[PDB]
C-alpha cells in the first residue's frame, strides 16, 4: 500500500548502506529521473538521511512530481523544489491499484486556498469556497469537499493509469552522513608488490603474514617511524606485515 | 446546448417513476443537470441537482430521502428517480442547465436551457 | 543502580537528547524528543535508535563534531571507600554519528565525576600495543 | 432551506405600462438570483441572471438589480406578450411566482 498523493508518505531512511542498483538497473520503472544526480553514481553517495515519498497519481501526472512543476497534483498535493536533489522514479501499477469499480480510495487535492512548499503535505478536509458566498464548513453551492477521489480502472487509458511513484529525496550536511552507497572488494593477494586500499588505509608494499598480536580495537599499526607496520584484513582479522618493494 | 426529455407518465401511489433528459453530446463536461418541479396549478420547486465533472449531487430537503439523482456520461443523460409516489407528487419535472468552470468549480445559479418537461402523473 | 547516562544541551524533555540506558538486558542508545522524567527512578521527532563496594566501570567520553566517543574498562574492587589508583587506559566501544552538542549531562539511577582537558602525554606501550604507563607533561619539572 | 417570497402575487397592467417585482429571501444568495418568464405551455425563459445580468436573446425592455436578500425585477413597458409568470431562483429554492394580468 501507497498513500494517495494528498495523504503522501514518508518514510526516514538511515544508519544504512544505499544499494541503488537495484533500482536504476530497474526494468520495471518506466521512470527513472535524477536531478543533481547520476543514476549510476547513486551508489558512491553519501547522505546525511534519505526520504522516501511513497503514493500513487495518474500516468500523465508523473510529470508533475518534479522541480519546477505546477498544475492540480504539483501544487496542491505535493511540490519538490526548485532545487531538489534526489530521484524520482515511477512504475505502472495498474495491475495493483486500478480496481474494477475504480479505486476511489485514492484522492488528490483538488482545492486549495493556496499553493505547497516543497516538501509540505495537506490533508485538511476543510470545505473550499470557489463562490463568492461563505460555506461555513458545508458542501454546496460553490462549496467543496477539497480531496477528489481517483477512478483508478483497469481499463483507464495509460495517462489514466495508477502509477507508483516514489521520490528519493537527499538530505546533506545537518548532521555526519549516515546513509552511503556500498563498497565494493577485490581479492586478497599475498607476498606481491600491490597497491592497496584497507578501507581508508593506502599505500603500496608486499603483504605477508604478521606474528603481532592486535589489541580486539587496532585494525593496523604503526612503526618507530610512523609507517604503516601491518594491516589487519578488513573481512578476515589476518594481520599481514607490510614490507616496502625492493 | 438542447435537452429533450421523456414523454408523459402515469403511475400509481406507492410506485416510483425515473425522469430522464438527453443532453447534447458534450454537456457533461461543461454543464450540471439540476431537477425542477412543477406541480400543476403551482411554481417551481427545485429538486436537486448533478455535477458529472465532480460526481457530487446536492438534493432539496423534502426529497432527501425520496429522490435519487445521477446520470449517465455515456449517453449524455440525467436521472431522477423519486422512489415512492403520492399525489401531491404530481408534476412536471424538468432538466436546466447551469454551467461551471471545470478548474474552480464555480457553478451558475441560472439556467441558460429548458428541456420541455416531463408530466408524471400520480 | 546506575543504569546510564542522558548527554545533550538543554535537556527539557521537550527538544532532542542523547539517552544510553539499560532496557531489560540490552542497552538502548537513542536521540529522541522523549518526555523524560526530570529525575527518573529505576524500580524492580528521534534521529535514531540502537539497541545491542563491588567492581568499578570507568568511562571517558568526549563529544567531536557530531561524534559521541565512548571508551571504558572494568576492574576488580576490594575498596568499601574510595576509587583504587593504579594505571590503565580505556578502551573505545561505540562511535555515534549523531550530530548533537552535548554540554551537560545527567545519571540515571558512589559515582564520581571529573573533566577533560588538552593535556599532552607521553605513552608507554607495550610490545602487544597496550599502554602500560603515562607521563603527564604538565604535571611537573620531572 | 431558503424561504423565498415574491411580492405582489399578482400585478394588473395595460400594455405599455412599467411594472416591478419585488422578491426576498430568508437567506442571502450574494447575487446569485435567476429570473425566468414562464407562459403556458412553456419551460420557464431566462430572463436575467446573477440578480441584474441581462440574458441572452432577452429585449432590452427587460432589467433588474438587488443583491444580498432583496431584489427587484423590471420590465420599463409591458408588452402583450410579457403578461406572464415571473419566478425568483436561488442555487437551493424557488419563490411562489408572480402573475402579471
Amino acid at each position: 500500500r501507497f498513500a494517495s498523493v494528498y495523504a503522501w508518505n514518508r518514510k526516514r531512511i538511515s544508519n544504512c548502506v544505499a544499494d541503488y542498483s537495484v533500482l536504476y538497473n530497474s526494468a520495471s520503472f518506466s521512470t527513472f529521473k535524477c536531478y543533481g544526480v547520476s543514476p549510476t553514481k547513486l551508489n558512491d553517495l553519501c547522505f546525511t538521511n534519505v526520504y522516501a515519498d511513497s503514493f500513487v497519481i495518474r500516468g500523465d501526472e508523473v510529470r508533475q512530481i518534479a522541480p519546477g512543476q505546477t498544475g492540480k497534483i504539483a501544487d496542491y498535493n505535493y511540490k519538490l523544489p526548485d532545487d531538489f536533489t534526489g530521484c524520482v522514479i515511477a512504475w505502472n501499477s495498474n495491475n495493483l491499484d486500478s480496481k474494477v469499480g475504480g479505486n476511489y480510495n485514492y484522492l488528490y487535492r483538488l482545492f486549495r486556498k493556496s499553493n505547497l512548499k516543497p516538501f509540505e503535505r495537506d490533508i485538511s478536509t476543510e470545505i473550499y469556497q470557489a463562490g463568492s458566498t461563505p460555506c461555513n464548513g458545508v458542501e454546496g453551492f460553490n462549496c467543496y469537499f477539497p480531496l477528489q477521489s481517483y477512478g483508478f480502472q483497469p481499463t483507464n487509458g495509460v495517462g489514466y493509469q495508477p502509477y507508483r511513484v516514489v521520490v528519493l529525496s537527499f538530505e546533506l550536511l545537518h548532521a555526519p552522513a549516515t546513509v552511503c552507497g556500498p563498497k565494493k572488494s577485490t581479492n586478497l593477494v599475498k607476498n606481491k608488490c600491490v597497491n592497496f586500499n584497507f578501507n581508508g588505509l593506502t599505500g603500496t608494499g608486499v603483504l605477508t603474514e604478521s606474528n603481532k598480536k592486535f589489541l580486539p580495537f587496532q585494525q593496523f599499526g604503526r612503526d618507530i617511524a610512523d609507517t604503516t607496520d601491518a594491516v589487519r584484513d578488513p573481512q578476515t582479522l589476518e594481520i599481514l606485515d607490510i614490507t616496502p618493494c625492493s | 446546448v438542447q435537452l429533450v426529455q421523456s414523454g408523459a407518465e402515469v403511475k400509481k401511489p406507492g410506485s416510483s417513476v425515473k425522469v430522464s433528459c438527453k443532453a447534447s453530446g458534450g454537456t457533461f463536461s461543461s454543464y450540471t443537470i439540476s431537477w425542477v418541479r412543477q406541480a400543476p396549478g403551482q411554481g417551481l420547486e427545485w429538486m436537486g441537482r448533478i455535477i458529472p465533472i465532480l460526481d457530487r449531487v446536492m438534493y432539496a430537503q423534502k426529497f432527501q430521502g425520496r429522490v435519487t439523482i445521477t446520470a449517465d456520461k455515456s449517453t449524455s443523460t440525467a436521472y431522477m428517480e423519486l422512489s415512492s409516489l403520492r399525489s401531491e407528487d404530481t408534476a412536471v419535472y424538468y432538466c436546466a442547465r447551469r454551467a461551471i468552470d471545470s478548474d474552480t468549480y464555480v457553478e451558475q445559479s441560472h439556467f441558460d436551457y429548458w428541456g420541455q418537461g416531463t408530466l408524471v402523473t400520480v | 543502580i546506575i543504569r546510564g547516562w542522558i548527554f545533550g544541551t538543554t535537556l527539557d524533555s521537550k527538544t532532542q537528547s542523547l539517552l544510553i540506558v539499560n532496557n531489560a538486558t540490552n542497552v538502548v542508545i537513542k536521540v529522541c524528543e522523549f518526555q523524560f522524567c526530570n529525575d527518573p527512578f529505576l524500580g524492580v521527532n528521534c534521529t535514531f535508535e540502537y539497541v545491542s563496594f563491588k567492581n568499578l566501570r570507568e568511562f571517558v567520553f568526549k563529544n567531536i563534531d557530531g561524534y559521541f566517543k565512548i571508551y571504558s574498562k572494568h576492574t576488580p574492587i576490594n575498596l568499601v571507600r574510595d576509587l583504587p589508583q593504579g594505571f590503565s587506559a580505556l578502551e573505545p566501544l561505540v562511535d555515534l554519528p549523531i550530530g548533537i552538542n552535548i554540554t551537560r549531562f545527567q545519571t540515571l539511577l558512589a559515582y564520581y565525576v571529573g573533566y577533560l582537558q588538552p593535556r599532552t602525554f607521553l605513552l608507554k606501550y607495550n610490545e602487544n600495543g597496550t599502554i602500560t604507563d603515562a607521563v603527564d607533561c604538565a604535571l611537573d619539572p620531572l | 432551506e431558503i424561504v423565498m417570497t415574491q411580492s405582489p402575487a399578482t400585478l394588473s397592467l395595460s400594455p405599455g405600462e412599467r411594472a416591478t417585482l419585488s422578491c426576498r429571501a430568508s437567506q442571502s444568495v450574494s447575487s446569485y438570483l435567476a429570473w425566468y418568464q414562464q407562459k403556458p405551455g412553456q419551460a420557464p425563459s431566462l430572463l436575467i441572471y446573477d440578480a441584474s445580468n441581462r440574458a441572452t436573446g432577452i429585449p432590452a425592455r427587460f432589467s433588474g438589480s438587488g443583491s444580498g436578500t432583496d431584489f427587484t425585477l423590471t420590465i420599463s413597458s409591458l408588452e402583450p406578450e410579457d403578461f406572464a409568470v415571473y419566478y425568483c431562483q436561488q442555487p437551493l429554492t424557488f419563490g411562489g411566482g408572480t402573475k402579471v394580468e
